[PDB]
């Protein structure tokens, strides 16, 4: 949501 | 210093998140892409060595110095399954 | 050694998975195609040929060497319900 | 079944490859041209839509149904630079 | 690239499998018909020199470059019981 | 039945041990390279995938069907840091 994961 | 970090990307992914970027600093003065989490079970955890604060230099001979958010979430999504990143520690 | 399979599409496709590509390494050192996962119950697996860690080849003669994943999932997508895919398969030097 | 793609013609020319025409079958039994490469950076390309394995039918009115690959080469090569493309998408039962 | 097999239709003919053709390309720009099978049991088969993906050049001594594919066919179900095929091999 | 492996290369290797080959077969009548050890701590035993008894298919894009023992441990050790594998898993402890 606010965090960008790989 | 320098750290090589070598992992198998999982059907997850590599399981870490980031913050940084061109245009999106993560510390005022600094464009360096920065691991912001570690992700409980994924691949980056199972291997240990990444850690939240280090710096991404590269995945798999792309730069990752001076580059947009944009151009480091693509450069780290489109990867194969073998994944070479070269990190600095704090 | 080529192996040529026909495979006429069901109603969720072909029913196999690929990876693979320029940019996309399946094996280290190799660009080329590879059939991943092979669904059950779907036309793959019907006709019985192909295999998982099969190299691609070719489909409906579109070549799948050197090519990026996304030219393959265009190749193996936009055809009709009969496809010719053309495999490698090991043979043996005897020694 | 059938679209219509627009194109104005790059520098590099339409960047797409085809195979296919009478003598040449693409496969066999069908004599039509066939998109094989979508050449990167090019009018193809960049407009997006014209994909590999779609078959063409016309270029500006000129016919490439039932025609040589080389015809269709020649046809391809000697438009203007806006380009009207006539092609077959495949399709299936579901 | 040419040898010659003699066969002798079996009970099941000859058995091997064809494609291609004049308007039936086996292999695009190429007319030629083409072995695609040898059935097993079969008269091919017991005799070992034909394999998938040899040309036949002629049957009796009757031409099979630059025939349709239904000539092909015709030409091979006409023969007798001995059977003289011409064929390259790749 | 198949399954592909994906691994990292440790300092010691790939943690595994193979036996079989033409001319030295494992079981009689079969030619097959099979996964005889797996080194505790190692690379294959960390990644989990790998088993005793799994016959070795391919590694990288080295065919290791029907080849010598020799050939297979030139191969394997032939491997640079990252390594795929590709076995068939045993049906019965036999």
């Amino acid at each position: 949501y606010l965090v960008t994961s790989v | 210093k320098i750290m090589e970090i070598k992992l198998i990307k999982g059907p997850k992914g590599l399981g870490f998140s980031i913050a940084g970027g061109v245009g999106n600093q993560h510390i005022p003065g600094d464009n360096s892409i920065y691991v912001t989490k570690i992700i409980e079970g994924g691949a980056a955890h199972k291997d240990g060595k990444l850690q939240i604060g280090d710096k991404l230099l590269a995945v798999n001979n792309v730069c990752l110095e001076e580059v947009t958010h944009e151009e480091a979430v693509t450069a780290l999504k489109n990867t194969s399954d073998f994944v070479y990143l070269k990190v600095a520690k704090p």
